[PDB]
């Protein structure tokens, strides 16, 4: 049935800001809320006329959320659902989770709960937050604990922004990532990682943007994120309830992390070119250069596959397409599965923000796969993290907010265990 | 003498509704009302399937169960939707889950009573109640899961009466859940324990039939549900027509099931899509024309029941039948003597001037179980998606208990490719 | 042949006779038992009253499972609720001492000025 | 003196149904019971006008007996004498004999006894039932037990319908046959088997009915059955009363089973043809193709013979006919008998149901013989039976109604002993 | 979100005033009034540095402290003198002494309260107060001496908020107090203990820059204060402009300081006096162009922050930066990964179309401390002018305590030229 989005902290807020705009464009909802079940899974018909999103926006500084209540979409949300906390998290999980976090978590949880109240069968939450950075890692962690206390069964899907050096602020990023990913783990259900490097790299090879914005990256993410929710926003074939959606992707309580690969990313201005075949875009999905966590899956193994087509498409094609993906490519499925490919088709074509960078496309794909190759992004972090921590590099900033030194030890102890898990799902 | 119809879960209801609107045209019933058609026979055994209500009106004896509204409102706002009595529907509201455990334990046992409550006031309203037939998918959750519990709860309220199931044993090709083998194995266990007959309908078979031999490019659940509805109306005829041989549901059971466990009938049909007698018989007795994916070559027949349809000179019919089981003499088991009975009923199905259908209790069925079981041990081996069930309250070794129970069933079907 | 038909009986609407043709050539139903017809009801009244008490078994398992998921989701909360609230009175307790150990450090270097200014008014 | 017919379960009911109609036609009794001792042995003169049959009709489903009380002959029987039981026997002796049987046997016996009360010298019973099939095998068995308790001497003649594959429902038929024939044996006196295959086969060679009805078969059986009772219905020596059957036909308490062979079966439409000689129809009797349990008696031996002629006939002919049967045929009598031929003549010509399949004939015969060839039908069964039981084939359906597995063992043990008996009466 | 500015002692005030009249021209503020300029950006983060008063008027958030009138009246009757609020000034009246002890104990603690009383009513008047920055000399007395006490008294009133100092570490060449090393060592001790970042500005450096590479024959405190004002406006930009990265002060701290002790950022500037991007980057990353006299060859970088200025194609900027730390790869420490962030802000400084500035936490800074400490043990060895402090109430071994604390700091910077 229902579905609450929670956006925590700048990255999360701005990613959100940029797909609620896309949801609005998809469902014909004008910025003022008015539009002349279904998409009801995400919007609540409040009063007579309006269509407010089932969302809460939380940041610990004003600034970002403040920009939301300033420029159109200003009237989209309700004033309350946008929460801001005066002082920063200053780029450290400890501050975020404990020190400044403490103060605002009672207001957030108590407000989320007001949305929960207006849901005749609330289904789960969609949390959007950065991996690096302060409130993104810190406050999210604490939210997710207390959420797991306040909403038992109710699923929790997360959209994590995995940090990449070029478009990044803090040096202590790795600590924050490893710190949260640990605390958060036994509280998430399935988690979609987004490698900022990949999203930036796609914008450079594909859109030809010399050096992309955050709003450049964001619009792309918005699309990948829409493509995922899509299934349960209109009513489209399978992946058709939050349990059943992921009952598909995750074979083991840990191993949350599906790899997202989005179909035709083709720069507006090229719009009037020849439209790409259902076979050609399917093939795009099995090309690392098109991925979304920079890794390499003709290396690890697949334990789940899941093509999610959007736009006008017939199964006769998707089937006949899948055939030649197997022939002239790397099948590479682990020991103890089928050779899956759950196919979902959503006839409602992809929309694009009209002033944006990418063109209107006829047909898109989304290929979500639980591959052991993602583990690579778990090392590239752990390596950084070890190599600083080996010297206590910035640890004293955390101990300073009253965090135990052994809480670093222990989170890294888990990231090892995970890296172990992921490698131990090969061969039998 | 009078059977009620439980029809539970998405695949169950989709099959069920098409089945109903097929027999209501055979019998000649309006969307709401009753008789309109120049035939006379029909109404004699309409007793069996239609508890008839006030005025003229016929209303099918049906319980419609689901664990969420969606696919039920589908049926109401559709074909012969206005036909079933209002509070004979049972909405689940909650998650179905595509998770056996949910349908059999948690979210299921939630409903269960409200269902039984209607199966009671329908059944406790029969002159002499024959028994129940349920239709449902075997993979997935609301049908496969609550259903097996429903039947587990019916035998107990009616040990007494016999138990029927059209069950759709599921396939990798045309399917929508990695977990289906888990859901299926869990049910196949239950079925073995609580039914008297089960008609095994392979979605694998069906698909093949449309694309192996029908030129149908993209098989919907549409032009594939169609085959089942036709198969189901054939299989029943004698329960609902002139009726001397078989036709009595227990009589069918006493005749089709040698051994308490082996009640897995694989069905088969005449011509197809949406014919001479010999050709009709060579088709209805064909691998390429069975409703379960398994060639009845690798495996013999314990009993066959075949039922022909249409004004046709049956001098040729027994003649034909007799030949089949001489031509192909070796594949009918020697130790059960007159083990393949035939009957004829002269009222054709939709379109078709001539038709036939065949129920076979065949050890070729072994072939199907093995394949759903090879899928299952393939996952449970290093314990795949099991955590979805562990969490719903289930026990680790209960999966090991079902597998093992069903592995026996393979080992029995095998056992009875025996000797005189 | 060598007939010899020895006519045993003539009637109003009949006639019997036998034609012996060739020489021969040679020279408690108990009521008791329906202590068997109700001893066979003994076999059923039993083996049906078992595939019923193997069903009150199968049932006392639903009652078992349905309340395990609740007993162990109940378990998640009142374990990993207080797994946090005692991981926040470790933080609060920790940093508080870190700030108040940084003050009893700092006042101590200000009670130094009070003890070395008094060094001027006693060395003139 | 008197004589009660009991018809149990579909097959029996319908055979019955089709010979009471013939008894009625023979004795000028209109369907309403009216007619404008003797035939008193079978009908009672109830009230002033009517003529109700001394019969009880029992089935465990309604259906068949229901049809009787719906269509003319509706008023022939008394409402009570037609008994029905709501639920089936579902094709198994165990259900019949034990499970559903129990409930109705106290009413049946208690009702049969009301007819017995009417009878100033009741003579015995004629039980009509199927061999295969549920209540036919099952409920009869239990009836026959309790009858042998409730009516000591009183004879019991049975008309069994021996199952044949083509016109037959159940796969478990053999079990039910062997099961009953065992339980029933020490309780019957003489038993007339009717092989549905033979009766179906006669309909096909003789009547040219492409694929006969039950009602097709039934009318023929009606005739063979009438031909047997005739003796006790009209009165005229040779089986004038039940006891004589036993006296003439059975030499040993076991060996119950006489072979019936009926005379001219000739399709109406041929009626106006030349009438067949007393010699020609006597000769018919010694032709297997005309028999009634498919076996072959130029193979086994005769231990009793008994020609029962009907219609206008003189002994001088029957004698002179029998002469040439001996000469150009197979005498074949066992060691320790005469070479019998008890001849009975009943001047009252044969009647036929006017819409029926066979024509009015001038003279018919019946040749009832206790030959050891019948034993063949006992094997053809036992063979089926063994071959299923060797695997427990359907046994669990019986054990399920609370029957002992060793009760199968033990019935087959008897069927062996019988097949032994029958072969040990040679040489 | 809002920082107050303590500016204490002669060198403190001279630097401070020039700093102020430099950013008030960057932001576009009148001697008294407010905005006059066709730019738009400026005012977004004017919040940070200008507590704005009645009418239009902007008034800098500044506390002006000295221990004698002279150099304050200098500021009032001068450049943007009419800008600071009247009772935001604190006259000492008495001797400053050029004697740390005097400024930190006797004649200093005399004032201290009156100062804290204004830092309070400024700070207790912020929306969310960031922290404080103080400018002052490190040798000599009123700035170096009272200042360290001021900061010692601020942390305590605000443990909480973070602590900033542009401090001018002094030199034999250009100075006239024999005692400076005493005054410097005594403070360097204090700084290590009570700041979160300190921008080390070497008057040695400055001098050289004007005479080593500027042809400036006689360097005043004039054409030498100039370099500091430019450096200081550079260093701050992100605190006061677009708001990409750093900009937070605590954020700057969490990113610049690996280890609680080592917060000694040595700064560096683009072009000089009173330009292509590559050349701009080869200059801003040059020994010959550091604000602290110590060539960042002999010593590696713990963290760098660089900030560029002017409408310039930053495709070339990261590209350039990336190259720097590859062509000079060995001098960035391996164990702190992405340890040199960069940012750009497109509003130029005075004159200059293009500019850049760099903050570097470098172990080359070790070089500076050693030289002020070699000066110090050179005197204290046979106890030189010590009697000036002994007399003011101080203890003998407290000098030994400062030297020793600061010798550790050398021994740590060294320690982290590691592996
Ligand atoms: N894709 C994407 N990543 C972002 C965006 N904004 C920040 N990030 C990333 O997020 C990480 C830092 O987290 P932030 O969200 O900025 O910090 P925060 O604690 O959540 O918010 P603050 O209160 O501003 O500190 C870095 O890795 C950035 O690369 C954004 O708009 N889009
Ligand atoms: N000759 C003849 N045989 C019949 C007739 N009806 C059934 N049969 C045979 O009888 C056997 C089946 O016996 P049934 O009388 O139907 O068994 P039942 O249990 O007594 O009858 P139900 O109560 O309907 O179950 C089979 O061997 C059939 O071949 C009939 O009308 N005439
Ligand atoms: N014949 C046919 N099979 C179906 C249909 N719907 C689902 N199935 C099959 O049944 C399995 C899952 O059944 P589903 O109905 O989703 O389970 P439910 O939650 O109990 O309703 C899959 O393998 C499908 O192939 C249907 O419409 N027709
Ligand atoms: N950069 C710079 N350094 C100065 C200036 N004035 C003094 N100094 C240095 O600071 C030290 C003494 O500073 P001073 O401000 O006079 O100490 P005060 O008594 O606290 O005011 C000497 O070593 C000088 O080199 C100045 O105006 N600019
Ligand atoms: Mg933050």
């Amino acid at each position: 049935r229902e579905c609450i989005s929670i956006h925590v902290g700048q990255a999360g807020v701005q990613i959100g800001n940029a797909c609620w705009e896309l949801y609005c464009l998809e469902h014909g909802i004008q910025p003022d809320g008015q539009m002349p079940d279904s998409f009801n899974t995400f919007f609540s018909e409040t009063g007579a006329g309006k269509h407010v999103p089932r969302a809460v926006f939380v940041d610990l500084e004003p600034t970002v959320i403040d920009e939301v209540r300033t420029g159109t979409y200003r009237q989209l949300f309700h004033p309350e659902q946008l929460i801001t906390g005066k002082e920063d998290a200053a780029n450290n999980y400890a501050r975020g989770h404990y020190t400044i976090g403490k103060e605002i978590i009672d207001l957030v949880l108590d407000r989320i709960r007001k949305l929960a109240d207006q849901c005749t069968g609330l289904q789960g939450f969609l949390v959007f937050h950065s991996f690096g950075g302060g409130t993104g890692s810190g406050f999210t962690s604490l939210l997710m604990e207390r959420l797991s206390v306040d909403y038992g069964k109710k699923s929790k899907l997360e959209f994590s922004i995995y940090p990449a050096p070029q478009v990044s602020t803090a040096v202590v990023e790795p600590y924050n990532s490893i710190l949260t990913t640990h605390t958060t783990l036994e509280h998430s259900d399935c988690a979609f990682m987004v490698d900022n490097e990949a999203i930036y790299d796609i914008c450079r090879r594909n859109l030809d943007i010399e050096r992309p914005t955050y709003t450049n990256l964001n619009r792309l993410i918005g699309q990948i994120v829409s493509s995922i929710t899509a299934s349960l926003r209109f009513d489209g074939a399978l992946n058709v309830d939050l349990t059943e959606f992921q009952t598909n992707l995750v074979p083991y309580p840990r191993i949350h992390f599906p790899l997202a690969t989005y179909a035709p990313v083709i720069s507006a201005e090229k719009a009037y070119h020849e439209q790409l075949s259902v076979a050609e875009i399917t093939n795009a999905c099995f090309e690392p250069a098109n991925q979304m966590v920079k890794c390499d899956p003709r290396h690890g193994k697949y334990m789940a596959c899941c093509l999610l087509y959007r736009g006008d498409v017939v199964p006769k094609d998707v089937n006949a397409a899948i055939a030649t993906i197997k022939t002239k490519r790397t099948i590479q499925f682990v020991d103890w599965c089928p050779t899956g490919f759950k196919v979902g088709i959503n006839y409602q074509p992809p929309t694009v923000v009209p002033g944006g960078d990418l063109a209107k496309v006829q047909r898109a794909v989304c290929m979500l796969s639980n591959t052991t190759a993602i583990a690579e992004a778990w090392a590239r972090l752990d390596h950084k993290f070890d190599l600083m921590y080996a010297k206590r590099a910035f640890v004293h900033w955390y101990v300073g907010e009253g965090m135990e030194e052994g809480e670093f030890s222990e989170a890294r102890e888990d990231m090892a265990a995970l890296e172990k898990d992921y490698e131990e799902v090969g061969v039998d | 003498r009078e059977i009620v119809h439980i029809q539970a879960g998405q695949c169950g209801n989709q099959i069920g509704a098409k089945f109903w609107e097929v027999i209501s045209d055979e019998h000649g019933i309006d969307p709401t009302g009753s008789y309109h058609g120049d035939s006379d026979l029909q109404l004699e055994r309409i007793n069996v399937y239609y508890n008839e209500a006030t005025g003229n009106k016929y209303v099918p004896r049906a319980i419609l169960v689901d664990l969420e509204p969606g696919t039920m409102d589908s049926v109401r706002s559709g074909p012969f939707g206005q036909i079933f009595r209002p509070d004979n529907f049972v909405f689940g509201q909650s998650g179905a889950g595509n998770n056996w455990a949910k349908g059999h334990y948690t979210e299921g046992a939630e409903l269960v009573d409200s269902v039984l409550d209607v199966v009671r006031k329908e059944s406790e309203s029969c002159d002499c109640l024959q028994g129940f037939q349920l239709t449902h998918s075997l993979g997935g959750g609301t049908g496969s899961g609550m259903g097996t519990l429903l039947i587990s709860k019916i035998r107990e309220e009616y040990p007494d009466r016999i138990m029927n199931t059209f069950s759709v044993m599921p396939s990798p090709k045309v399917s929508d859940t990695v977990v289906e083998p888990y859901n299926a194995t869990l049910s196949v266990h239950q079925l073995v324990e609580n039914t008297d007959e089960t008609y095994s309908i392979d979605n694998e078979a069906l698909y093949d039939i449309c694309f192996r031999t029908l030129k149908l490019t993209t098989p919907t659940y549409g032009d594939l549900n169609h085959l089942v509805s036709a198969t189901m109306s054939g299989v029943t005829t004698c329960l609902r027509f002139p009726g001397q041989l078989n036709a009595d549901l227990r009589k069918l059971a006493v005749n089709m099931v040698p051994f308490p466990r082996l009640h897995f009938f694989m069905p088969g049909f005449a011509p197809l899509t949406s014919l001479t007698v010999p050709e009709l018989t060579q088709q209805m007795f064909d691998s390429k024309n069975m409703m379960a994916a398994c060639d009845p070559r690798h495996g013999r027949y314990l009993t066959v029941a075949a039922v022909f349809r249409g004004r046709m000179s049956m001098k040729e019919v027994d003649e034909q039948m007799l030949n089949v089981q001489n031509k192909n003499s070796s594949y009918f088991v020697e130790w059960i003597p007159n083990n393949v009975k035939t009957a004829v009923c002269d009222i054709p199905p939709r379109g078709l001037k001539m038709s036939a259908t065949f129920i076979g209790n065949s050890t070729a069925i072994q072939e199907l179980f093995k394949r759903i079981s090879e899928q299952f041990t393939a996952m449970f081996r290093r314990k795949a998606f099991l955590h979805w069930y562990t969490g719903e309250g289930m026990d680790e070794m209960e999966f090991t208990e079902a597998e093992s129970n069903m592995n026996d069933l393979v080992s029995e079907y095998q056992q009875y490719q025996d000797a005189t | 042949a060598d007939m010899e038909v020895i006519e045993l009986n003539k009637c109003t609407s009949g006639q019997s006779f036998e034609v012996i043709l060739k020489p021969p050539s040679f020279d408690p139903s108990l009521e008791e038992i329906q202590k068997k017809l109700e001893a066979a009801e003994e076999r059923r009244k039993y083996q049906e009253a078992e595939l019923l008490k193997h069903l009150a078994e199968k049932r006392e398992h639903e009652r078992e499972v349905i309340q395990k998921a609740i007993e162990e989701n109940n378990n998640f909360i009142k374990m990993a609720k207080e797994k946090l609230a005692q991981k926040m009175e470790s933080n609060k307790e920790n940093r508080e001492a870190h700030l108040a150990a940084m003050l009893e450090r700092l006042q101590e270097k200000d009670k130094h000025a009070e003890e070395v200014r008094k060094n001027k008014e006693l060395k003139e």
